[PDB]
RNA sequence: CCUUCUCAAACAUUCUGUUUGGUAGUGAGUGAUACUCUUUGGAGUUAACUUGAAAUUGCCUUAAA
């Protein structure tokens, strides 16, 4: 037997979930859909699952979608075997850097540098390397 | 009486082609027709016999009006 | 009913792949009377008072593409599905199959005449393309062959 | 309804997202040139562009000097839907529609909404006879409830509507339009702008070749350029 | 400035490093050769990741050795100019080469914005076009586009990502200026990017270039610009990953944290 | 029997353009559209010059 | 099945030289040990390489009908 779970990847660069949801809304209704996403980025994977309410709206999108081209993507849907129920999709988007690390006094790190390039000399003497300063 | 089609010739794709015939050196080279064409074009042009496109358009534009 | 070589044509490609394989053609489409009758007077012209590439265009001729399949010189050949003598296609598919030349069957040999700028055109096939299409090209054949040898791979069984 | 493609909607919310981002580098460049930190940015000083007929173009600054300019709908990108931050510009200077267009008064803070109404519209400083033609030609009056758009058609009309500022005739409005007046404002609001015909206006064998030639022909004289400092594209509205 | 003893130490423990008591040269004729510089500062340019690159001023850049020595290797140094669509028509490859071959330097293409986005919209050839150039040039009005263009995988490195060279004389476009240009970078200049990052890092090139006092005396020129430009930190001069050898010592930076 | 005009003109940037090297004239792309063989590069550029200097 | 942010100034005006500014990217995978950082949990930098645009889940309406 086959879920109503869909797994679907070859998804065209900007074919987000918004997009999914509303091609794939015609056949029946969809319970949800998720697209897979990176952290650091927020582009999608082009790859993501969507669920079915029925089976056969499922099975039919499958058929519809098989090998379908897509502006130099054929895409490829597959029916996932009965179960299998989707796992978490974190709706991921860009990740922007904030500072936080600058509470020690110059001072204390003053020293910390001094005592750590004290021990690269040392390293690099242990290493095979003269050199000093 | 009806059963399907065997692809015991068909199974095996063929590697290499049938017949080498070595190519000609006009595949590689520019047509030769084109440039008989162009010298019988030139030909007639020279012999006032056929006028220029440009020669054409300069007289339509005086013309028409 | 038909035996299995019959009734192996109106197996076309779906609308989409259809459509794509058309628009890819229309970018190719060979000079037509009027055009290379300009460009030959602008080039005479030109030599009257004083290098190009190797031009691209799609195979059509029937003959012609036949000569280009069997030396595995042709890319993708498109067949039509109604050919009034049924026999001067029926050995097409089987021989680009033995080949391994990529193939399909496309509804309608006036569609094919029409990106050739013909009444009608039996089959037209590609050769060589531009390096911009080349990565389309592939796609192309890869779709074809899955929409086609997979999807239809009964075609050539129960007549 | 019919049934909706993938590729349709695929190409639709690219082309969405690169006017966004258009709109965004563009709205953040112009607020930090407000803010006159223009410390590091690709350009500081404005640029207009005026293209005409073969083509020249011709790259000129901005001044401050008040100016007149005709602002017609182009209905471009095909693919694009125009965004919140240009549904507001156009809804403020209802220009939704097609081929609609009005007068605006040419200023600093308006060069902003111009650049980024830029794609979707065409712009140029039409000449008095043009504007005096444009407005014999076409106009609109809302009568009495005043659910009527019936034709400017009678200058008593004129008198009844404004009155307080001399406008008694067309001629009155013509003057406050292309000259620099006090009521250019308050009668251009009440113009109800103009709905300009379409170009084709037809279908059919010819009528298919002459819109084909028509639309080659405007990718060539209208470009997107969708820089940051992307100057003011201008053409020859006289001709129109 | 500092002294030159310190770089003459650690260019020769560097020398006495490449040498050490299974056919093709896999990564040991780069791990062990190549020289570069680690610059620390705090958070080089962290208001934005731009890819801006910076050409450093150099006496004897390694462009020249590099061509010189690139002919007894399996990868071949080329030269890739990219130019706008109007101004390549008005550029022709022979006059280029006419007046470039006397000072010796090649141009082995010219690519337009328009190419790339047609020919070399594939990311396989994309990938296997651009890894072919190791040294890219781009015209200064087309290099805001060629990132969108060209994607973001040539930028990982500083031999793929593209060059600003200037094109422009008087606001028209000018032969000899590229014809300079081009020059001067090949052999007047050094371009490195500046990462979002504390730590900066310069590819000085393989260890049998330009000689140990020559190398000397580009990184103390180097190190000259890097202190003129921004508040920079240690200073190590490394070799692929091996021990870093400390060059210069600043500590004013840190009380500015 | 006599050359054409244009044929002059290309055995004559032939000449001045590699001489009478034949050997380096049959791998010229720019001047050698067609790829003619050397033997005929030789026996056109010897009548030219028969009825030239 | 739409195409991609194709330059702006100061000096010098030898007709191009000096200085500045504008460049936020398909993803996945492999991988050579240094920088700081806050002390903890890893945040940003640092060689090199494979890829069919490959991939199994990181907590406005005349391209109208």
């Amino acid at each position: 037997e086959y879920s109503g779970i869909i797994y679907v990847s070859r998804l065209p660069h900007g074919f987000h979930e918004k997009e999914l949801s509303k091609y794939f809304a015609q056949f029946g209704d969809l319970k949800e859909v998720r697209l897979a996403r990176n952290k650091k980025t927020g582009n999608s994977r082009h790859y993501g699952f969507l669920e079915f309410v029925n089976k056969e709206d499922a099975m039919i999108a499958q058929e519809s979608m098989n090998n379908y081209l897509l502006m130099g993507h054929l895409l490829q849907v597959r029916v996932l075997p009965k179960g299998a129920k989707i796992e978490k999709l974190y709706k991921y988007k860009k990740r922007v850097l904030v500072e936080k690390g600058i509470t020690k006094p110059v001072k204390q790190l003053k020293d910390n540098m001094k005592q750590k390039h004290e021990e690269r000399i040392k390293k690099l003497a242990k290493s095979g390397i003269e050199f000093k300063w | 009486p009806y059963e399907p089609l065997i692809d015991w010739f068909t199974r095996h794709e063929e590697v290499m082609p049938l017949t080498a015939v070595p190519e000609p050196k006009r595949r590689f080279v520019p047509s030769k027709n084109e440039a008989k064409r162009v010298m019988k074009i030139v030909r007639a042009i020279r012999e006032g016999r056929i006028i220029p496109p440009k020669k054409l358009k300069e007289m339509k534009e005086k013309e028409k009006i | 009913k038909v035996p299995p070589t019959i009734a192996q044509f109106q197996y076309t490609l779906d609308r989409n792949t259809a459509a794509e394989t058309f628009k890819l053609f229309n970018k190719y489409r060979p000079e037509t009377a009027a055009e290379k009758k300009e460009r030959l007077t602008k080039e005479a012209a030109a030599v009257a008072e004083g290098a190009s590439p190797k031009p691209y265009a799609v195979k059509y001729g029937l003959n012609h593409v036949v000569a280009l399949i069997e030396n595995k010189k042709a890319k993708l050949v498109l067949i039509a599905n109604d050919v009034d003598p049924i026999e001067l296609v029926v050995f097409l598919p089987a021989l680009c199959k033995k080949m391994g030349v990529p193939y399909a069957i496309v509804k309608g040999k006036a569609r094919l005449g029409t990106l050739v700028n013909q009444k009608t055109s039996a089959v037209a096939a590609l050769t060589e393309v531009r390096a911009e299409d080349e990565a389309a090209l592939a796609k192309l054949v890869s779709t074809i062959d899955a929409n086609f040898a997979d999807k239809y791979d009964e075609v050539k069984k129960h007549w | 309804n019919k049934f909706v493609r993938a590729e349709s909607i695929v190409a639709k919310t690219l082309a969405t997202s690169r006017e966004k981002e258009r709109i965004k580098r563009v709205s953040i460049l112009e607020d930090k040139k407000a803010k006159n930190e223009t410390q590091h940015i690709a350009s500081g000083k404005d640029f207009i562009l005026k293209i005409t007929e073969g083509l020249i173009r011709e790259k000129t600054t901005y001044d401050g000097k008040p100016a007149l300019l005709f602002i017609v709908r182009v209905r471009g990108p095909l693919a694009v839907n125009i965004p919140n931050k240009a549904f507001k510009i156009l809804s403020l200077l209802r220009l939704v529609e097609t081929n609609t267009g009005v007068f605006v008064k040419l200023t600093k803070n308006v060069y902003p909404l111009l650049k980024v109404i830029a794609p979707y519209v065409v712009i140029g400083k039409p000449s008095l006879s043009s504007i005096r033609s444009l407005i014999q030609k076409r106009g609109r009056i809302i009568y009495k409830a005043e659910p009527h758009e019936i034709v400017l058609n009678d200058n008593n009309i004129v008198e009844e509507q404004l009155g307080d500022h001399g406008i008694i005739c067309v001629e009155d409005i013509i003057h406050e339009i292309a000259t620099m007046g006090e009521s250019f404002s308050v009668c251009n609001f009440f113009l109800q702008p103009f709905k300009l015909n379409r170009e084709v206006s037809g279908f059919g064998s010819l009528n298919r070749l002459r819109k084909i030639k028509q639309r080659e022909a405007e990718s060539r004289t209208r470009q997107f350029s969708n820089a940051a400092t992307a100057p003011v594209i201008e053409v020859d509205i006289d001709s129109l | 400035a500092i002294p030159r003893e310190r770089v003459i130490k650690a260019v020769n423990e560097l020398i006495k490093f490449t040498s050490k008591p299974l056919l093709e040269d896999d990564e040991e004729e780069l791990k062990k050769d190549l020289q570069l510089i680690v610059v620390n500062n705090k958070s080089f340019t962290g208001t934005s990741k731009s890819f801006k690159l910076k050409l450093l001023n150099v006496k004897h850049s390694f462009y020249k050795p590099w061509k010189e020595a690139s002919a007894t290797a399996v990868k071949d140094f080329k030269v890739l100019l990219i130019l706008k669509d109007s101004d390549i028509k008005k550029v022709s490859e022979d006059d280029l080469f006419d007046q470039l071959d006397s000072e010796g330097i090649k141009v082995d293409e010219i690519i337009c914005g328009k190419d790339l986005k047609t020919v070399y919209k594939a990311y396989e050839a994309r990938n296997a076009f651009i890894s072919q150039f190791s040294l890219i040039l781009a015209d200064d009005s087309i290099v805001t586009s060629l990132p969108k263009l060209m994607g973001g995988k040539a930028y990982n490195k500083v031999e793929t990502t593209p060059i600003s060279i200037r094109t422009h004389a008087n606001k028209e476009f000018s032969l000899t200026t590229l014809t300079n240009n081009i020059k001067k970078v090949y052999m007047n200049q050094l371009p490195v990017k500046l990462p979002r990052g504390t730590t900066l890092n310069v590819h000085l090139g393989n260890l049998e270039w330009l000689r140990p006092e020559e190398f000397v005396d580009n990184v103390e020129l180097i190190s000259e610009q890097l202190i003129k430009a921004y508040q920079i930190r240690s200073i190590f001069i490394k070799t692929n990953r091996s021990p870093v050898l400390p060059l210069y010592y600043n500590q004013d930076v840190l009380d500015e944290l | 029997r006599s050359q054409s005009e244009r044929e002059e003109e290309w055995l004559e940037k032939l000449y001045k353009k590699h001489g009478d090297d034949y050997k380096k004239m049959f791998f010229d792309k720019k001047l050698n559209i067609y790829q003619q063989s050397e033997g005929d590069l030789k026996r056109r550029l010897l009548r030219w010059k028969k009825r030239n200097g």
